[PDB]
C-alpha cells in the first residue's frame, strides 16, 4: 500500500507572502508668492 | 524688542502649529533649512518675535514641542519645515498619556513638566523683555488638557505679568472621537479660568463648517482646518510682527475684550476666504471682509454668535486700505445689528491696521470677540459631563492615579458659574 503523501500548507505558511513596498516620493512643492513690493509710499516724499 | 514663545502640547497641538511655524515661514520669506531667501527690510524688521539667530544666520523657531509620545514629534520633524526646530526643544517622554487628563496633569506628566518648564525658562527667559506665551492645545485628549494646563500653571506663577494667549481647541461633541470628551474638557476649564489671559475657542465642527460651506473642498483633512486655525493664529499678532497705520498688541486685544477677568473665551475667525471657482468672481473691499467677519459660519467656534450678544468685539484688518472704511464698517455693524450688541458697553468696536498683508491676498482680517453664545459651549459639555457623572462613569482611571472625588465636583462648579456670569450681562 501506498502513502498518501502529506499535502498541507497552514495559514501561517499559506496566505500572505512579501507585498512590494508603497512607492512615496512626493513633497509639498510649494511656489512662494513673493513678496509684494511696498510703496505706502511715506509723509515726507508722499507730499512735499 | 518683543518675543512671543509658542509652545506646542498634545497630537492637536502639535499638529497645528506646525501648520503656524509653516505659514510664519513664507509669511517671513524664511526656507526650510533656515536660510532667508527674498529681499524686503520689513519681512525681517521684527523677526525676533518668532525666530532668534543661530550665529550662522539660521533663524530658529520659539518652538518648545511637547506630547507625551515619540508619536507626532517624529512626523513634525520628519516633514516638510521641520528641521526649523531645535532639536533639543523635543522633550519626548515615553510613557504614554492615554486620553486621560490625570495623566498629563498629575502621575506622568509631572516628571516630564520639570524638563519642558527648564526648556521654556533658557528659551524665554533669556531676553530683555518677552511680551508673552502662545499656547496651542486640545482640551479633548490627554497630553494637550493634561500637561498643557499643567505648564499653564506653572508659567503664569513664574510670570505673573505676561499675557498667555492659548489657541484651545475644545471638544466639539456633535460628532467627534473618544468617550472621555467632557472629562478632559471640564477639568481644563477650571484652571483657564484662572491662570489664562486669553483663551481662543476652536471647535473641529466650525473647521469643518468652513471647510464644507465657505471653501467647497472635496475631503476637508486635517491638515488643512489646520491651516485656518494657523491663519487666525498669524493674523491676531500681525501687528506685533509688522508695521501699520494703527498699530496693536495682544495687551490691546486683552484691554479692549476682558470686561472681567474670568470673561476671556473668544470666537475667532478669519475669512477674506472664498471657494475654487469665485476669486475670480468675488470682489475685495471692507464691507465685503466685514460681512464675511461676523456672519454665521466664518467663527472657528460651533457657536451660532446670533444666539446671544457681543459683549465686546474686536477687527484685526491687514493689508492697504482707508481708514475711513475700517472705521465706518466697525460702525455699520454696530448699528444695523443692535440687538447682536450689549448696551451697558457703548461702541463695542476694536479696530486696527496692519499695512502688510498676508501672501497672495490683497487684505485680510480675523475677528476675536467675547460673545456671551460661548455659555452654548460649557453647557453642550456639561450636559454630557452630568450625565456620565451621575453613575460613576469612566472614572476609575482618573481616581486611581492621585484624584479624589471633590475635584470632579470643583470641576463642575467653576464652569457652571462661568455660564452664569455670562448670563447676568447677555
Ligand atoms: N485640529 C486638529 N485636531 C486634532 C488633530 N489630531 C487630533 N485632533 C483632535 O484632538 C482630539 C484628541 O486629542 P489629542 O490632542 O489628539 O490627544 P493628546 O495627544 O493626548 O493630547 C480628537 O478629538 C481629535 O479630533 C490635528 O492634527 N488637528
Amino acid at each position: 500500500p501506498p502513502t498518501l503523501p502529506f499535502h498541507g500548507e497552514s495559514a501561517y505558511r499559506t496566505d500572505y507572502v512579501p507585498k512590494p513596498l508603497p512607492e512615496v516620493a512626493k513633497p509639498v512643492e510649494v511656489k512662494l508668492p513673493p513678496t509684494l513690493p511696498f510703496n505706502a509710499q511715506s509723509c515726507y516724499r508722499s507730499e512735499y | 524688542m518683543r518675543e512671543i514663545v509658542h509652545v506646542q502640547g498634545g497630537q492637536c497641538g502639535n499638529q497645528i502649529g506646525a501648520k503656524f511655524w509653516e505659514v510664519i515661514s513664507d509669511e517671513h520669506g524664511i526656507d526650510p533649512t533656515g536660510t532667508y531667501c527674498g529681499d524686503s527690510d520689513l519681512q525681517l524688521e521684527r523677526i525676533n518675535v518668532f525666530y532668534n539667530e543661530a550665529t550662522g544666520g539660521r533663524f530658529v523657531p520659539r518652538a518648545i514641542l511637547m506630547d507625551l509620545e515619540p508619536g507626532t514629534m517624529d512626523s513634525v520633524r520628519a516633514g516638510p519645515f521641520g528641521q526649523l526646530f531645535r532639536p533639543d526643544n523635543f522633550v519626548f517622554g515615553q510613557t504614554g498619556a492615554g486620553n486621560n487628563w490625570a495623566k498629563g496633569h498629575y502621575t506622568e506628566g509631572a516628571e516630564l513638566i520639570d524638563s519642558v518648564l527648564d526648556v521654556v525658562r533658557k528659551e524665554a527667559e533669556g531676553c530683555d523683555c518677552l511680551q508673552g506665551f502662545q499656547i496651542t492645545h486640545s482640551l479633548g485628549g490627554g497630553t494637550g488638557s493634561g500637561m498643557g494646563t499643567l505648564l499653564i500653571s506653572k508659567v503664569r506663577e513664574e510670570y505673573p505679568d505676561r499675557i498667555m494667549e492659548t489657541f484651545s481647541v475644545f471638544p466639539s461633541p456633535k460628532v467627534s472621537d473618544t468617550v472621555v470628551e467632557p472629562y478632559n474638557a471640564t477639568l481644563s476649564v477650571h484652571q483657564l479660568v484662572e491662570n489664562a489671559d486669553e483663551v481662543q475657542v476652536i471647535d473641529n465642527e466650525a473647521l469643518y463648517d468652513i471647510c464644507f460651506r465657505t471653501l467647497k473642498l472635496t475631503t476637508p483633512t486635517y491638515g488643512d482646518l489646520n491651516h485656518l486655525v494657523s491663519a487666525a493664529m498669524s493674523g491676531v499678532t500681525c501687528c506685533l510682527r509688522f508695521p501699520g497705520q494703527l498699530n496693536s498688541d495682544l495687551r490691546k486685544l486683552a484691554v479692549n475684550l476682558i470686561p472681567f477677568p474670568r470673561l476671556h473665551f473668544f470666537l475667532i475667525g478669519f475669512a477674506p476666504l472664498t471657494s475654487r471657482g469665485s476669486q475670480q468672481y468675488r470682489a475685495l473691499s471692507v464691507p465685503e471682509l466685514t460681512q464675511q467677519m461676523f456672519d454665521a459660519k466664518n467663527m472657528m467656534c460651533a457657536s451660532d454668535p446670533r444666539h446671544g450678544r457681543y459683549l465686546t468685539a474686536s477687527a484685526m484688518f491687514r493689508g492697504r486700505m482707508s481708514t475711513k472704511e475700517v472705521d465706518e464698517q466697525m460702525l455699520n455693524v454696530q448699528n444695523k445689528n443692535s440687538s447682536y450688541f450689549v448696551e451697558w458697553i457703548p461702541n463695542n468696536m476694536k479696530s486696527s491696521v496692519c499695512d502688510i498683508p498676508p501672501k497672495g491676498l490683497k487684505m485680510s482680517v480675523t475677528f476675536v470677540g467675547n460673545s456671551t453664545a460661548i455659555q452654548e459651549m460649557f453647557k453642550r459639555v456639561s450636559d454630557q459631563f452630568t450625565a456620565m457623572f451621575r453613575r460613576k462613569a469612566f472614572l476609575h482611571w482618573y481616581t486611581g492615579e492621585g484624584m479624589d472625588e471633590m475635584e470632579f465636583t470643583e470641576a463642575e462648579s467653576n464652569m457652571n458659574d462661568l455660564v452664569s456670569e455670562y448670563q447676568q450681562y447677555q
